[PDB]
RNA sequence: GGUACGGCGGCCAUAGCGGGGGGGCCACACCCGGUCUCAUUUCGAACCCGGAAGUUAAGCCCCCCAGCGAUCCCGGUUGUACUGCCCUCCGAGAGGGGGCGGGAAGCCGGGGACGCCGCCGGCCA
RNA sequence: CUCAGGCGGGUCAGGAAUCCGCCGUAGAGUGCAAGGGCAAAAGCCGGCCUGACUGGACCCGUAACAGAGGCGGGUCCAGC
């Protein structure tokens, strides 16, 4: 039986959280900032349901191309085409 | 009964003034069991006996066997603290003979009993509104610094050394007022 | 702890000092926060800014400054003392240069007419503007200290032992509970003269 | 019942979750310990399989009955301890026959899935009845669908098969 | 610059839980009383207001431990289990094997671990 | 403000009515399947309210890569 893709389709372990990590995260990730042209990983935080990108892109590295409101604009390369995402910084991580 | 540690624990109470506990609250419950005019009668009874307002304790879950429905006001209760609580406890404990079962004490030196008919400065004014007379009375003790676990800010847990025990509670009751029995 | 699935809260939450849910909302603004805290005998007012390594406090004021540097002879845990400390911290912040801040009463309840809001009124009067609504401040007479003087007069009219127990430290320090409003006006005058 | 060669091998995924397997049958073997489990017996004869296998509950029960009767007859209730170390968890299903249409099978039995060099059963006994223990192990091995061997261990647990048999 | 002082924080158990000893310059507490501010679906219990008669018994602060929990290093099991690429290598089959490249989990033994950092003030100086 | 469940105590009251202590990492609840997330809360109890609104922009998913009418969702500007 074919099943169409939904937001939380086959994310039982991907969006799960460690038992010792329960609760809200530390505020550093919430309050972090990035600059245009920076490269950032996408690590979704399950406990924060706003500004969440599609779990399809969880674990990918993108480029910051601006910031509207509180969310950052991340440009990513899916296959060969370009996709723009709006992600809250809590879901993002700097690339060292 | 007989407490073997009375002497050295007396040395302890006298040596450490802050180790002396006190009755923080006496709770009196009237389990009326039904939401009728008897409930109001018990409410007014405890109002004129204690002097403060009652509380309508509702029923959790529904049980047809006892003729109760969830959320129905069934029983009432009142909490007494301070010197007025001391006086009320004295008169209530005098109501019945000044004897307490030695086994009724909890693990943390908390004791309580029940009275199946008003007898404490009772007043024969029961025909107008009475009939549900009967009261579960439990007393709680505490060494002074137990508000650490009650205050919201910087709440902490008291160690095992600083909390009461059954023997200390019964000896405190004996020393202050009243006597124990061997309950058989 | 019980096992591997036991979640130990943050250190500050375990100690019951910081409300992280409110911390996040306060820090979202990005402006400096005027942190106000109170003890059994003293008040603390500070101006703090965020720093991921650890938040940095720029201007801080303690109520011992009132007793030593400027001269105070009253209990440092009352609404008038809170107002004086708020005025002092506002003047200090304006001297520092910062012009705006947001109040931070920690995990104290927001009950109107309290010491924290007395500090807020003192700061806004000093000049450091903080968003607020005037209805939360304590009464002007309360800030001037009329309540303590009234209680002292009532106690003196009543049995004097109650008055002695209540204010056994003021008399030895050398201050009568009466004329406290005059003492407050004197301290206010010296503060304004020094800072203006 | 179908031939045991159908279920002999372990190529299929494990099928154990009774919360989701509907109509799964109940065990036909309910006794796993016989004799004197508290007794102190010097030697322990264990039967090992030489390859991954699945042993049906029917084979387990047949071996249990044969070995228990033999040991009871030739040793005595209190002079041995016979144990079956493996419980049947795998569920064996068969196609309900339509033909090959909607062919998912329905539960028909259950079996125990065993890995290489794993122990199936153990007989603890003293030096007097070691030959009886060995014969019982051989009789049990005669009832299983794979190749099996037997080993003799002391109370420490080190193999002494060759030395004990030679002596 | 000293301090068995506090406030705001970072990593968020190698930091926790549970125990033993010691302390109160200042400071933090317990503690005393509810006229006023504030509140009890009753209760000054909590929250709030007014203080210092008393106590370091508790919180708090300093030093110690390996009982539970967590987690770091070393040795054994062990290059074991598992696995990527090639194969005219062995097997009736299942499945194994050679060369090159990776490499556990759990358990056993010995150490570690009763937190480490940032900013600013109080008291002394 | 903190739950389920449990231990000890208490007149009627019993396994189960209402109450007093201790333990309690969620073993409760969150309208409804399952999964994920939630402890000074997203749960329980209350106060006020109707942003379940108007005019628009851009972006992701159904439909990876790789085309789409209709639809769902996300990030925002302005008005009230």
């Amino acid at each position: 039986v074919q099943k169409a893709h939904s937001f939380r389709r086959k994310t039982r372990k991907k969006l799960s959280k460690h038992p010792r990590r329960r609760g809200l995260p530390p505020l550093t990730r919430f309050l972090q900032e990035f600059e245009v042209g920076q490269r950032v990983h996408i690590v979704i935080e399950p406990s924060y349901h706003k500004g969440m990108p599609d779990p399809r892109f969880h674990g990918r590295t993108g480029t910051v191309v601006g910031k509207r409101g509180e969310a950052y604009i991340v440009e990513i390369k899916d296959g060969s085409k370009v996709k723009t995402l709006f992600i809250h910084p809590v879901h993002l991580r700097p690339q060292k | 009964v007989e407490i073997p540690n009375k002497e050295q624990i007396l040395a302890d109470w006298e040596a450490h003034p802050m180790r002396r506990p006190r009755i923080e609250k006496v709770t009196i419950n009237i389990g009326v069991g039904e939401s009728g005019e008897r409930l109001t009668k018990a409410e007014i009874m405890l109002q004129q006996l204690t002097g403060q307002k009652p509380i309508r304790r509702k029923a959790k879950k529904t049980n047809r066997d006892f003729g109760i429905r969830r959320g129905e006001p069934i029983a009432v209760k009142v909490t007494l603290r301070g010197p007025k609580a001391y006086e009320l406890l004295k008169r209530l404990l005098a109501a019945v003979d000044n004897r307490l079962k030695a086994s009724s004490f909890d693990e943390h030196g908390n004791v309580c009993f029940g009275i199946e008919e008003h007898i404490n400065i009772p007043g024969v004014e029961y025909d107008p509104e009475i009939g549900i007379f009967g009261m579960d009375v439990c007393v709680t003790l505490e060494r002074p610094g137990f508000r650490v676990a009650r205050r919201k800010r910087k709440r902490a847990k008291i160690p095992t050394r600083h909390k009461l025990t059954k023997e200390e509670g019964m000896v405190y009751m004996m020393e202050e007022f009243g006597v124990e029995i061997v309950e058989g | 702890a019980h096992g591997p699935r036991y979640r130990v809260p943050f250190r500050r939450r375990r100690e019951g000092k910081t409300n992280y849910r409110k911390r996040l909302k306060l820090l979202k603004s990005g402006k400096p926060r005027l942190v106000v805290r109170k003890s059994l005998n003293h008040h603390i007012a500070q101006i703090i800014v965020y720093d991921p390594k650890g938040d940095r406090t720029l201007v801080s004021a303690h109520t011992r400054e009132l007793i030593r540097d400027f001269g105070w002879k009253g209990h440092c845990g009352n609404t008038p003392s809170a107002y004086l400390l708020g005025l002092l911290i506002g003047y200090k912040a304006k001297q520092a240069g910062i012009e705006e801040a947001i109040l931070d009463i920690g995990l104290h309840p927001p009950v109107r007419g309290s010491s924290v809001f007395a500090v807020l009124k003192g700061a806004v009067d000093a000049g450091l503007n903080v968003p607020h609504s005037p209805e939360i401040f304590p009464d002007e007479y309360r800030i001037r200290g009329e309540h303590i003087a009234e209680y002292a007069k009532m106690l003196k009219e009543q049995d004097e032992e109650k008055f002695r127990r209540q204010f056994g430290g003021y008399l030895v320090k050398g201050l009568d509970p009466e004329k406290l409003p005059e003492h407050f006006e004197e301290v206010k005058a010296r503060i304004i003269e020094k800072f203006e | 019942l179908r031939p045991a060669k159908i279920d002999r091998y372990v190529d299929k995924p494990a099928y154990t979750r009774r919360e989701y397997i509907r109509g799964a049958p109940g065990p036909k073997i309910t006794i796993f310990d016989m004799g004197n489990p508290a007794g102190d017996f010097e030697f322990e004869v264990s039967l090992h399989t030489a390859e991954p296998v699945q042993i049906r509950q029917n084979a387990l029960e047949a071996a249990r009955q044969q070995v228990n009767r033999y040991l009871q007859k030739n040793v005595g209730r209190s002079n041995y301890h016979f144990k079956i170390r493996v419980y049947p968890f795998q569920v064996l299903r068969e196609n309900p026959m339509n033909g090959m249409r909607r062919p998912f099978g329905k539960p028909i039995g259950l079996a125990a899935r065993l890995k290489k060099d794993q122990k199936i059963l153990s007989i603890r006994v003293n030096r007097q009845h070691l030959k009886f223990a060995i014969e019982g192990a051989r009789r049990a091995a005669m009832k299983f669908p794979c190749k099996c061997y037997y080993r003799i261990y002391d109370k420490e647990g080190n193999d002494v098969t060759t030395k004990i048999l030679s002596q």
